[PDB]
């Protein structure tokens, strides 16, 4: 039944070997995996069945039994970079995919925190924008303070694609309130934890200022 | 009514009707396209072919061919001979495309289908014909997989030396429909090892066996008998 | 060779069946099996079911059973794919697709069916001014349904060192992105900035002037 791929998302560059896996909770009777490509905003694309799919090149390559099988693409590309998917056959599961994103050198958010503008408060809702800009790795974390009170809940979020010229990753992050329960507070702020950054960062504003 | 299929043939109890002509079998133009196992059977199936003559309206071109076998090479056909069963058994379906718009409403139609029954058996004799086929059977290894059948094969050469058949209103196997049988009691021979390569496909477990257990004879129900 | 051509996308409303379809060329329909797939935005691949078009015999899915129909045309070489009541969770991308080695082999471009009570409403563009060497502004896109909604910087002229976010459904049903760009803080004053939001459902051009 069930599939598992490993890692979670697998950081390389071009020109070297990259080694996907997929690992089962049952046997794949009669060795049944498959292999399947998805880049963005399109459809799938079987890779292998260790069998070739024609028109798939001699970069790509399957192997495993039982439990364990693996997708080696030994000497990378640029287009190579999607997220991958193994099926098992012979059911139809799918495993939950591993992202293969670019490795780029660790690098820290520049934070820039938005108040409401008036022409929204109009209307009896505020929302506080607040944008961490070109990081490495993904992985952030964003947390609201309202007069240092710890928010949760009220928050909502977006990530960028992984940005194709500087290999970073952008984060919106939309904090939501109405009129009545915004002006209520003054000590409006993120706060940004991140790998890269040494230690936490904090952007902020009073209100009206 | 209805008359569930597969049945014993009473060869005492079949009636001769002087309106059967001789059956007229044309598949030397019908090549086979894709082979299947669908969880259940082999299907191969078939582009060109068709049958015409005997007690038919018209022509019926082929569609289909299917297979079934036992847990055992002794017993494994559908239908019965006298309470005989062979070691497995062919289904070639054809379907009345003179008159209707397709298979899929052909289906929907008591003249809409006609399956012929080609019988196995087992001998000391490997079948250089039926081997064609049995080649084909690793690549359709697992369940509901299609695969381009990988050779040249002319289905004529599975054809009986003796194409005398007995005939009734049945249904095909999984009872989706009403159709036609056309059974020939001289079966074609193979050996054990080739029959053996299709307990090996994977099903829905292994096809081990996929016949299915005859039914009753209904009262008004009559079969005919051909003698060729 | 082998073209897969689906149904447009879809939007239906709550406890509606919608029916996407699959049109077929370049092969023969019957010899090879059918597979339809779902992907929920952003989450992954999970299997739906299959059809057998010669006999058009079907087996789904348990997690699909019952809410769910695909069946095949022999005659119009066309696959369908029916869901039956529809809820908010089944906003996803269905592809269908044909068998060849025991599983999905070539695939079609998929049919984005959205599932919404929301009616069409259009955007409201309200500014992210800085105040304070680079410096950051945007638009924040709110209170619109459907996707898309298409965002670019003075009539497409200011490409760099641009970012423009994905959406979020927020709990009243309408979607809300926001867009941004990065600007050396030295052209602040002098430099004039306007988004170009477009959000064509509901005919909606706005322009909007970014200050402090
Ligand atoms: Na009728
Ligand atoms: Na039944
Ligand atoms: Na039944
Ligand atoms: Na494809
Ligand atoms: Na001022």
């Amino acid at each position: 039944i069930v599939l598992t791929q490993s890692p979670g998302t697998l950081s390389l560059s071009p020109g070297e070997r990259a080694t996907l896996s997929c690992r089962a909770s049952q046997s794949v009777t009669s060795t049944y995996l498959a292999w399947h490509q998805q880049k963005p905003g399109q459809a799938p694309r079987l890779l292998i069945y260790s069998s070739r799919a024609t028109g798939i090149p001699d970069r790509f390559s399957g192997s495993g039994s039982g439990t364990d099988f693996t997708l080696t693409i030994s000497r990378l590309e640029p287009e190579d970079f999607a997220v991958y998917y193994c099926q098992q056959y012979g059911p139809y599961t799918f495993g939950q995919g591993t992202k293969v994103d670019i490795k780029r050198t660790v690098a820290a958010p520049s934070v820039f925190i938005f108040p409401p503008s008036d022409e929204q408060l109009k209307s009896g809702t505020a929302s506080v924008v607040c944008l961490l800009n070109n990081f490495y790795p993904r992985e952030a974390k964003v947390q609201w303070k309202v007069d240092n009170a710890l928010q949760s809940g009220n928050s909502q979020e977006s990530v960028t694609e992984q940005d194709s010229k500087d290999s970073t990753y952008s984060l919106s992050s939309t904090l939501t309130l109405s009129k009545a329960d915004y002006e209520k507070h003054k000590v409006y702020a993120c706060e940004v934890t991140h790998q890269g950054l040494s230690s936490p960062v904090t952007k902020s504003f009073n209100r009206g200022e | 009514p209805q008359q569930l299929s597969p049945i014993n043939i009473e060869t005492k109890k079949a009636i001769s009707n002087a309106r059967l002509k001789p059956l007229d079998i044309h598949y030397n133009e019908s090549k086979p396209t894709t082979i299947q196992n669908t969880g259940k059977l082999v299907r191969i199936n078939f582009k060109g072919g068709y049958i015409s003559g005997g007690f038919l309206p018209n022509e019926y071109v082929l569609s289909s061919l299917h297979i079934y076998w036992g847990k055992e090479d002794d017993y494994g056909s559908n239908h019965l001979i006298d309470v005989y069963k062979y070691s497995g058994e062919i289904n070639l379906v054809h379907w009345n495309k003179k008159k209707y718009s397709s298979y899929e409403e052909a289906k929907k139609h008591d003249d809409g289908l006609i399956i012929i029954s080609i019988f196995l058996q087992v001998l000391d004799h490997k079948n250089v014909y039926f081997q064609k086929i049995v080649n084909q059977l690793d690549s359709i290894r697992s369940a509901n997989t299609s695969a381009p059948f990988d050779s040249v094969f002319y289905l004529d050469n599975l054809l009986p030396s003796k194409l005398d058949y007995f005939t009734y209103l049945g249904t095909t196997i999984n009872h989706s429909a009403d159709a036609v049988w056309i059974i020939f009691p001289t079966p074609i021979n193979i050996h054990s090892d080739q029959l053996s390569k299709f307990r090996t496909l994977l099903s829905l477990h292994y096809i081990t066996e996929n016949y299915r257990n005859p039914y009753k004879l209904n009262d008004d129900t009559e079969v005919y008998y051909s003698g060729h | 060779e082998v073209q897969l051509v689906q149904s447009g996308a879809e939007v239906k409303k709550d406890l509606a069946s919608v029916k996407v379809s699959c049109k077929v060329s370049g092969y023969t329909f019957t010899d090879y099996y059918m597979h339809w797939v779902q992907q929920a935005p952003g989450k992954g691949l999970e299997w739906m079911g299959l059809v057998d078009p010669q006999e058009g015999e079907t087996t789904y899915a348990e997690k699909f059973q019952g809410r769910v129909t695909i069946t095949a045309d022999t005659s119009t070489d066309t696959a369908y794919m029916e869901l039956s009541s529809l809820r908010s969770e089944d906003t996803a991308v269905y592809y269908c697709a044909k068998e060849s080695f025991g599983i999905p082999h070539f695939w079609g471009q998929g049919t984005l069916v959205t599932v919404s009570s929301a009616s069409t409403k259009g955007p409201s563009v309200f500014p992210l001014a800085p105040s304070s060497g680079t410096a950051a502004l945007g638009c924040l896109v709110k209170d619109y349904f459907p996707e898309p909604v298409t965002v670019s910087w003075n009539s497409g002229a200011l490409t760099s060192g641009v970012h423009t976010f994905p959406a979020v459904l927020q709990s009243s049903g309408l979607y809300s992105l926001s867009s941004v760009v990065t600007v050396p803080s030295s052209s602040l004053g002098t430099q004039t900035y306007i988004c170009n939001v477009n959000h064509k459902p509901s005919n909606t051009k706005v322009d909007k002037k970014v200050e402090p």
